[PDB]
């Protein structure tokens, strides 16, 4: 398995399972699962009331010390009762480390915002609001960022279609761009792709 | 004139690219990304490529790796280039702009010979890179590298010593540290505020632990010392690139397992095998094991990131994608409290933007 | 019925509505927004143009890709016209001007060319043909716009037994001659009328419930032969109306009366140069000429368009004349002309 | 081509044309593909 | 006639004035901003041909829609348009800005700047290249070279 | 697999094959693997596939020039793994990832086998099986398989009235509905009639049901004879299947009377041999003595 | 491994006060700044003149699409829909039927020129070398539509480029 | 095999660092010349 | 080979010809229907049926890497001749 | 059932926070029509604010109608502050679009939309 | 008490902004997809 295998690390697999049972046992309040993948790289699944408790720790604790957000992200899953699912990219430019801290929500519940703690997602999670629809209590000034201005709908849910509800033209009546239901010259093809064959045993599920 | 609130209205070239993503294959996907940061074209091919390849438990080739250290630092000239001459096109003195395009031009003449598009190549995919390299494109890099430090001597003499361009950035665009990381800044803008990091020495990727540079540190956090700091990351990336031109290593220039690359046209038209993958790859494409990763890469404007989540298929299920021009122009706000109109566009100079990747 | 032009679609910009249509002289004030009306619903649209290819940019965004056809034509030219006409399903005329010219005085262009467009349109086979007339139009008028124009009329019915004539009033809308007219006749003097311009009543119609109609008549088959005429929901005399005008326009109102003696001689005062006449004396009789009652002729609401007034749309014609210091205000401003 | 000339086929033009968009020669889109429903023509005979 | 003969030099002589002379605004949107910039280059030059930046849209000439024109921002590029004078040209670059491109199917991209402005020159490219780009700007002068405004005009 | 090849020599080449109009065959793809056989055998009851040679020179095929003619003789598209055997209308149209899958019902015959009417940029490519354990297990008729594309030919786009010649002319639906329902409103009781055809489903058949109700018309009728002496059709256990399709899993005597199940309802008639081939079935037949 | 830009205290002996103050009264590098330009001046610019004179490219190089043909006439498009499989743009629209001599041929070929992204995964995925993306890129249109490439136009493109086509693919072929 | 490769003893070297040359006279020179100037122009 | 419909328009290789009824016609008034007077089908009947002396023949359309997959052909059927599938060069076997 | 509210407690709450962005609205209507110098009357502005509002005028929940509330706000921000333009104030006119088939017999001629 | 007792439908029709008649005039069809019988996988 030398030339085309990428070779495993298991030195930073085994010092990021130390680490996850340490934020694991010092925050027993809000973590759920912790996980660390086959190419070394640790989750703290938490709970949603423990936004500001888990990231404050890790952004001041002495042995944590994650002070850069790198990315903040929602992943629509709309299989499950809370479909939204919010991740956290954490830089500890002092331990050379990365982290990630994933939570979950509804359309309903609003997730608490971080401004307080990291001011780099006063941004994320407001584009959060404009893709997705979550909602974030606190935020300073919560608002679309990325779509138009009377856009209704929040785009990278994926109950939304891929081309969206109404399309622009200017129209010489009324000398303005203006807004009429979406029509297509050439409808987006589907291409179904799946092959019908189980690639990967090792993620295979138990059945019903 | 001073100027109280800034308010960046973006979304204007938001196409919604990341949920574009969702509905291509992997192959389909990667000529997303030369379109992010359209002057770092090969960097984001370079990040999307390792998040796939982590993904998908392979590497590439030796030589694949060297090639894509020597193109990312060719696309670190361009997208450097690209962020002085325009900050000093937006204070005012046009003519580096024109001295620097030239070169920026030839580097183009060097993905158009090793790729065959001069900006969006498609070439840095998952498995190494699509295609070798012609015969005597590195000689050409040679002479072109041979010859590009008297150009930034030049631009250097027109700019750094110069007292209307010290007027201009020295007490402007004061970024402290810790609102540097609290705001998540990163390269230059960390560097420019004498942050030590950096992401090919802390967290070393494919060929960059091999080779030997000198990260520059600013002092004053200000547009002067992110100006040195980017005219000092062109001299070293002079210096990679003639350490990747020494150190060359022969051999393939894509990963051997053709259930991941596909196979050559001329073993693709003989081998039964062969065929069913090039078949399979260029119309299903590879499946990729499911999981989540956050691969960030060295960018020239900072930290690029890609959180790739698969889910078992020939598609990602989900790519969001983090930009350093995003943080940066969230902290826009905070730098321009205290400056002037004339203060902010070389505000917006110093933080190096393109807004294809902050807008998606 | 063929299979491609079968109607398909919800309606849209990019679906078929079924409408192949002809649209002689759409580089104008009313083939625009004619052309804007039915590339909206998807309809091939042959636009023959006499002008500049510059002159006709603005209708390229009119509709969907492969809609909108344009083509060279002459006015004395029966072969351009066989040449247009002969893949259409509907061929509606809109040659017109208000002055007469070197080359096409108001006999070629009322007379001779729509009666060959009907001509050429019928030897086709050409399933509906629409001519605009005006509806002052009188073989006995003391203008020769109107006496030409029901001429060209009677020859359009008698060559074309199923022609949809329609008669409007006065058109007004953001590039017409009716409201631009009177807006721009400020720093002149003081807006001159016969007899201050209240022995002549008016009704004017808005040019989109005039396209509204003419596209209703396309779509309906019982507007074969018949013969319509649009006009407002309410009558007007002149002198109001010039009032109402500028008082949208937020202008100084100073009338005077000019006679006969020399009104009809600043016609020949204003067309001395090449250009377009600013005002001639064609436009002076028919400014002057009171719009018709036709009782008999079916209108807008025959057709189920409501007629939009004045009051809703002067706004939208008349704040380009605003200088600065009336420009931002409201249409509760302006207290209403008074009806007859 | 004057040293290496072009393989000679009998499909390549012998002519070659400049950009000819702009004039009556240029390209003009359409389908290339026949009539899908074959509609049903009514017989020209009387019912009776 | 005489009069042909003066409509006729009157039209070769604004024609000439008008393509040896476009003053392009400078309004770039996405990748190919880039490409237009390597037009400004000094490899290739607009500058030589007459063709040189005008940052206001009330002193250009053409606007060359370079980019992808999104949903947000299809009214800012029509209002510029609408401020530019008459005689006003538009050049298509870019797959995004002729019918779409590479992100045509998406709910936030305007489908060709023809559904916007009227457009005279389509470049097609991903994005094309910069001589490729000077070759569009040629042909726009071309088909201002072959303008005949005053010759209609003496002949209507 | 592996992903790449150590095969340095020359390959065989095989005969290709003419078993029917239905089925195009290229025998160099066949991998041998013998289901057109235990297919033929034991499914279709054909018996007419076989391997002729010996070794790498084996070949399926029906060794002299025979035409493979069953009412099953499409399925043999759908088990062959490989592209030995495939569907000759369907052949070089198009591809399966750009088609969109539609479950739809077969109106062919009164089994009701469950299909998927695969289309493509709205036009129906082709149809294949769904699995149903019930009706069709996994098959479907040839008729139901190959009539997909006289769905395409003879139809009625517009609607047509009779002119002053008494010929046919497109119209409108206006023009059309009123010269309908002109002729409806002058008709009460036995003036107006309906006959159903075969393929209406029971959304039209009640919408006439209801509209000549409204006329008070109790006169629609069928195509089809069903005898109403006796109870008619109020009980539905005397004209139904009233075992099941799958009740012939069950059975052990099946007597067939005035029917001929092969081309009547084919995959009832596959089921009645599937009985017969694991549940030693004994079947009569009364009527005429056909295979 | 670090270096720091601009850490350098400025001397404070007469000799360099005096040169400092000299640089701020009588102009130092404002006159270094205009010897450089003034060196720039004197050169051979850089402009080629286009179009008499054509920018460099490569045989690699990604402009207008092609349909080949074999040397004996046929063409090599036999139908089989990896190129609008693999397209990111999904520009290529493909319907094909047997013809009249029994061969998998297309019948509708359509690339759309304004969604396609120029990218090569056509000629890259196409198993006989049918599509290929030519050299020519001045290939501009007055009209939108044009750029709407069918079967029809795409063949002439091929037979039109061909004696160029061929000789790219010849020079190029090994690398692939 | 026949590939894109370095030469045998690899390529030349390839200059990096600043170089600005420190071109002119020093200060007190400037400022004799300048004082002159000023003399002569007096005189 | 390109034929000519009666309404005057070209016919292209695949058979597309609008009718005379059809309004589509009105995109080709004053412009050109740009069709390729070089058919396939029929410059792949000038090719001449290659004779070989064995049973079973390889094709890969020549230029090697340059032409499609090589594929075989059986060339047993004395009657018809092996059409190879890429390319339609079509073999016989002289026995 | 015990779910967590975002600013209402319960439906009294939320209606208030609903008639303030109402009085909002209206107070804002005039100044939408003067800067924004469009070609409508400040009725028509109030009708169109009048059929928005009772367009949902039929949830029961409380976060619902919190973030339709939420999402009002936004487009107030958006129209006090001049970020909308003339089209985007007059994309809630639905003008150049026409007249929906509404009754079964004219969608029965027009298309297949039921 | 930080939460509160929503007793009625969980209805975010409002909130989608799809338009009405993509909500109430559509069938939204729930299936396990069948077997492409070309394949047995
Ligand atoms: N107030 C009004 O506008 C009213 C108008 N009408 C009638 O409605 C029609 C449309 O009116 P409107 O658009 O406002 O008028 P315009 O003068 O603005 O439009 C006339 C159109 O016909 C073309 N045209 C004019 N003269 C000739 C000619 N001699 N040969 C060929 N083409 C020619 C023009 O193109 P080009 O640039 O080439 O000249 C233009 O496209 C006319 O027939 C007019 O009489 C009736 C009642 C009221
Ligand atoms: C120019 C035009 C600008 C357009 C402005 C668009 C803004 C639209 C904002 C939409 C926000 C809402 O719809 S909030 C309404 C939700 N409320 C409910 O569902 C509860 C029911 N509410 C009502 O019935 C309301 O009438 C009342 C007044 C709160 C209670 O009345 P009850 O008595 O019966
Ligand atoms: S057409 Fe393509 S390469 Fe060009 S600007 Fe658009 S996205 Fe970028
Ligand atoms: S089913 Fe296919 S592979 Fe199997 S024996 Fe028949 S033709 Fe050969
Ligand atoms: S698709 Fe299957 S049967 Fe067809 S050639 Fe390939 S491996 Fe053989
Ligand atoms: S170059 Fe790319 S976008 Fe263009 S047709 Fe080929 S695969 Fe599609
Ligand atoms: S062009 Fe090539 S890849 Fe595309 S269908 Fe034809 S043969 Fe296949
Ligand atoms: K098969
Ligand atoms: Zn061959």
């Amino acid at each position: 398995t030398r030339p085309t295998v990428r070779p495993r690390n298991d030195v930073a697999h085994k010092q990021l399972s130390a680490f996850g049972e340490y934020v694991a046992e010092i925050l027993p309040k809000y973590v759920q699962q912790v996980q660390v993948s086959c190419f070394s790289e640790l989750e703290i699944c938490i709970h949603p009331d423990g936004v500001i408790p888990v990231l404050t720790f890790l952004r001041d604790h002495s042995n944590a010390q994650f002070k850069s957000l790198a990315d903040l992200t929602a992943v629509d899953i709309p299989t499950r009762q809370n479909r939204f699912e919010i991740v956290y990219n954490l830089l500890s430019l002092r331990f050379n480390s990365r982290i990630r801290v994933k939570t979950y929500t509804d359309e309903l519940t609003p997730v608490e915002s971080s401004v307080s703690v990291y001011k780099a997602a006063n941004w994320y999670e407001r584009e959060i609001w404009d893709m997705f629809g979550v909602f974030f209590a606190n935020h300073p000034d919560l608002r679309r960022i990325l779509t138009d201005y009377g856009f209704e709908g929040h785009p990278f849910r994926k109950d939304f279609p891929l081309s969206g509800y109404v399309e622009l033209r200017y129209d010489d009546e009324v000398k303005r761009v203006v807004a009429e239901p979406v029509e297509l010259a050439q409808e987006f093809r589907k291409f179904d792709l799946n092959s019908p064959w189980e690639a990967f045993p090792a993620y295979r599920q138990p059945p019903e | 004139e001073m100027v109280r609130k800034c308010d960046p209205h973006i979304g204007l070239l938001h196409r919604g690219t990341e949920k574009l993503i969702e509905y291509k294959t992997y192959l389909q996907a990667l000529p997303y990304f030369d379109r992010l940061d359209y002057v770092s074209m090969m960097c984001n091919e370079q990040a999307y490529s390792l998040a796939v390849e982590k993904l998908l438990n392979i590497q590439p080739p030796p030589r694949a790796q060297w090639i894509r250290v020597l193109f990312g630092e060719i696309t670190r000239l361009l997208n450097h280039i690209m962020a002085v001459t325009t900050h000093a096109l937006d204070i005012g003195a046009m003519t580096p702009f024109f001295w620097m395009f030239e070169e920026r031009e030839k580097m183009f003449e060097f993905y158009e010979r090793v790729s065959g598009a001069r900006m969006h190549a498609a070439y840095v995919r998952p498995g190494g890179v699509h295609q070798d390299l012609p015969l005597g494109l590195m000689d050409d890099i040679y002479e072109f590298s041979k010859n590009f430090s008297l150009r930034i001597d030049e631009l250097e003499e027109m700019l750094t010593n110069n007292r209307i361009w010290r007027n201009r950035t020295v007490d402007i665009g004061v970024v402290t540290a810790e609102d540097a990381l609290n705001y998540g800044f990163s390269g230059v803008m960390l560097r420019g505020s004498g942050i030590q990091w950096d992401l090919r020495k802390t967290q070393p990727y494919d060929v960059y632990d091999q080779v030997e540079f000198d990260v520059p540190i600013g002092s004053r956090g200000d547009c002067y010392d992110r100006y040195l700091c980017r005219v000092e990351e062109m001299r070293q990336s002079i210096r990679i690139i003639s350490q990747c031109l020494n150190k060359m290593p022969p051999g393939e220039i894509k990963v051997d397992d053709a259930k991941v690359s596909p196979p050559k046209r001329a073993e693709m038209k003989t081998s039964m095998e062969s065929l069913i993958h090039h078949f399979k790859l260029y119309t299903e494409g590879y499946q990729v094991p499911p999981g989540a990763t956050y691969t960030a890469i060295e960018a020239p404007k900072g930290e690029f990131g890609v959180y790739l989540v698969s889910d078992g298929s020939s598609r990602p299920y989900r790519c969001k994608i983090k930009a350093p021009g995003f943080a940066h122009l969230a902290g826009l706000d905070k730098m321009s409290k205290g400056h002037m109109l004339a203060d902010v566009v070389a505000i917006i100079g110093t933080q190096d933007i393109v807004f294809g990747e902050v807008d998606r | 019925l063929h299979h491609a032009v079968i109607p398909h679609g919800k309606g849209g910009r990019s679906s078929v509505s079924g409408i192949v249509a002809t649209v002689f002289g759409a580089t104008g004030f009313l083939g625009r927004y004619l052309v804007n009306h039915l590339g909206r619903m998807g309809s091939q649209v042959i636009v023959p143009y006499r002008c500049e290819p510059y002159d006709t940019m603005h209708l390229r965004p009119m509709g969907d890709l492969g809609q909108i056809i344009f083509m060279d034509w002459n006015g004395r030219d029966k072969d351009s016209i066989r040449r247009a006409v002969e893949h259409s399903n509907v061929v509606i005329n809109l040659v017109g001007r208000e002055w007469e010219t070197k080359n096409f005085d108001f006999e070629d262009v009322f007379v001779k060319i729509p009666q060959a467009i009907a001509q050429v349109s019928k030897e086709a086979g050409v399933e509906k043909f629409i001519h605009i007339s005006h509806l002052n139009a009188d073989i006995k008028s003391s203008s020769k716009y109107l006496r030409n124009k029901a001429v060209g009329e009677k020859e359009v019915r008698e060559t074309f037994p199923e022609a949809t004539i329609i008669k409007p009033a006065d058109i007004f809308g953001r590039e017409d001659r009716f409201l631009n007219y009177f807006a721009n006749i400020r720093w002149f003097g003081g807006v001159p009328l016969i007899s201050l311009g209240k022995k002549t009543v008016k009704q004017p119609v808005y040019i989109v419930d005039v396209t509204k109609g003419i596209i209703n008549a396309i779509k309906d088959p019982d507007a074969r032969g018949k013969t319509f005429a649009f006009v407002g929901p309410n009558r007007y005399l002149l002198f109001d109306l010039v009032q109402y005008v500028f008082a949208v326009a937020h202008r100084p109102f100073l009338p005077y009366p000019m006679p006969h003696f020399a009104y009809r001689w600043i016609g020949r005062l204003f067309e001395i140069s090449p250009f377009e006449p600013w005002t001639t004396r064609d436009k002076v009789e028919r400014i002057h000429t009171t719009d018709r009652t036709l009782p008999h002729l079916p209108g807008l609401e025959d057709l189920g368009v409501q007629a939009t007034p004045l009051e809703l749309k002067a706004i939208e014609v008349l704040r380009r004349h605003r200088t600065y210091r009336w420009l931002s205000s409201e249409i509760e401003d302006v207290q209403p002309a008074k009806t007859v | 081509p004057t040293v290496k000339p072009p393989t000679a086929r009998k499909f390549i033009w012998t002519n070659h044309k400049f950009n000819l968009s702009g004039t009556p020669q240029q390209y003009v889109p359409y389908s290339t593909t026949r009539k899908k429903i074959q509609e049903w023509v009514p017989p020209s005979t009387p019912y009776k | 006639s005489r009069g042909e003969y003066v409509v006729a030099k009157l039209d070769d002589l604004i024609n000439w004035a008008r393509r040896s002379s476009l003053w392009p605004m400078t309004f770039g949107l996405a990748c190919c901003a880039v490409e237009m910039m390597h037009m400004a280059a000094p490899r290739y030059d607009m500058d030589r041909f007459g063709v040189v930046f005008r940052a206001s849209p009330r002193q250009s000439d053409v606007m060359i829609v370079a980019g992808t024109l999104t949903n947000k921002m299809a009214p800012a590029l029509r209002k510029v348009y609408d401020q530019m004078p008459e005689p006003r040209y538009v050049v298509s670059m870019g797959s995004c800005a002729n019918g779409g491109g590479y992100y045509h199917y998406s709910y936030s991209v305007v489908r060709g700047c023809d559904r916007i402005v009227p457009v005279d020159i389509y470049v097609p490219g991903c994005p094309p290249t910069a001589e490729a780009l000077l070759y569009g700007i040629l042909q726009l002068q071309k088909k201002i070279k072959r303008e005949k405004r005053l010759r209609i005009w003496y002949r209507r | 697999g592996s992903d790449r090849s150590r095969f340095l020599e020359g390959k065989r080449a095989v005969e290709d094959k003419n078993i029917g109009p239905l089925v195009k065959t290229i025998m160099t793809r066949c991998i041998q693997c013998t289901r057109c056989i235990r297919f033929a055998s034991e499914i279709a009851g054909v018996d007419d596939l076989g391997t002729t040679g010996r070794g790498n020179d084996m070949q399926v095929g029906t060794y002299i020039e025979k035409m493979f003619m069953s009412e099953l003789s499409g399925n043999i598209i759908d088990i062959c793994p490989v592209g030995a055997l495939t569907s000759k209308p369907y052949a070089f149209t198009a591809r399966p990832w750009e088609t969109r899958k539609t479950e739809s019902i077969d109106v062919m015959d009164a089994v009701g086998s469950n299909i998927v009417v695969s289309t493509r940029t709205g036009e129906v490519m082709r149809i294949l099986p769904r699995m149903h354990e019930d009706i069709n297990e996994e098959w479907i008729s040839d008729k139901t398989r190959f009539a997909y594309d006289g769905l395409k030919r003879q139809r009625l786009t517009e609607p047509m009235v009779r002119n002053e010649k008494g010929l046919l002319t497109h119209t409108t639906w206006e023009d059309a509905l009123s010269r309908v329902a002109g002729m409806l409103q002058s008709c009460q009781g036995n003036d107006v009639a309906a006959i159903a055809g075969g393929l209406v489903d029971a959304e039209a058949l009640i919408a006439l049901k209801d509209l000549l109700n409204r006329v008070d018309s109790d006169t629609l009728c069928t195509e089809e004879v069903f005898p109403t002496a006796g109870a008619g059709t109020d009980l539905r256990s005397n004209y139904l299947l009233n075992t099941t399709i799958a009740g012939v899993e069950e059975a052990d005597v099946v007597l067939l009377v005035g029917t001929n199940p092969r081309f009547e309802a084919p995959l009832f008639n596959a089921r009645i041999r599937k009985s017969w081939l694991h549940n030693d079935l004994k079947v009569a037949l009364i009527g005429s003595p056909v295979d | 491994t670090y270096k720091y830009v601009n850490l350098r205290e400025p001397s404070m002996d007469m000799k360099s006060v005096t040169d400092r103050a000299a640089q701020t009264l009588l102009w130092t590098e404002l006159i270094r700044g205009l010897g450089m330009t003034l060196s720039y001046l004197f050169r051979e610019p850089a402009t080629i003149n286009y179009p008499f004179e054509k920018g460099p490219l490569s045989p690699r190089f990604r402009g207008e699409h092609a349909l080949r043909r074999y040397p004996s006439g046929e063409e090599r498009c036999i139908a089989c829909k990896l190129c609008e499989a693999v397209c990111p743009a999904q520009a290529i629209t493909i319907e094909a039927e047997p013809r009249a001599d029994g061969s998998r041929r297309t019948t509708r070929y359509d690339i759309d020129m304004t969604k396609c992204i120029y990218c090569g995964f056509c000629q890259e995925a196409c198993p006989v070398d049918a599509i290929v993306e030519g050299p020519n890129f001045e290939f501009s249109t007055e009209t939108h539509e044009e750029l709407l490439y069918n079967k029809e136009k795409l063949l002439n493109n091929g037979d039109k480029w061909e004696a160029e086509i061929a000789a790219n693919i010849q020079a190029d072929y090994l690398y692939r | 095999v026949k590939q894109d490769m370095p030469p045998v003893g690899g390529y030349g070297p390839i200059d990096y660092k600043r170089n600005l040359p420190r071109r002119g006279l020093s200060g007190y020179s400037m400022f004799a010349v300048g004082i002159g100037a000023l003399l002569f122009g007096y005189w | 080979g390109v034929r000519t419909s009666p309404t005057g328009e070209k016919v292209t290789h695949t058979g597309q010809v609008y009718d005379d009824e059809d309004y589509r016609r009105v995109r080709f008034v004053g412009r050109q229907k740009e069709v390729n007077e070089n058919f396939a089908i029929d410059l792949i009947a000038e090719q001449p049926v290659s004779q070989v002396g064995s049973r079973v023949i390889s094709c890969d359309g020549g230029g090697g890497a340059l032409g499609h997959p090589r594929v075989y052909i059986n060339l047993d059927k004395e009657t018809k001749t092996g059409t190879c599938g890429y390319c339609g060069l079509q073999f016989r076997q002289q026995h | 059932t015990s779910v967590k509210p975002i600013f209402s407690r319960d439906m009294n709450e939320a209606k208030r926070r609903v008639r303030e962005l109402y009085r909002a609205w209206y107070r804002e209507v005039p100044n939408t029509v003067h800067l924004f110098q469009l070609d409508i009357s400040v009725k028509q502005g109030r009708d169109k604010v009048r059929e928005m509002f009772k367009k949902n005028a039929h949830v029961t929940d409380p976060r619902v109608v919190d973030l339709l509330v939420i999402k009002g706000k936004m487009e107030l921000e958006e129209t006090i502050n001049v970020w909308k333009q003339r089209t985007h104030v007059m994309r809630f006119f639905h003008e150049t679009e026409a007249p929906r088939p509404k009754d079964f017999l004219s969608k029965f001629y027009v298309g297949h939309d039921p | 008490t930080q939460l509160i007792t929503v007793d009625e439908k969980l209805d975010i029709t409002t909130l989608t902004g799809v338009p009405e008649e993509h909500i109430k005039t559509r069938k939204a069809r729930i299936f396990v997809p069948a077997r492409n019988n070309m394949q047995s996988g």
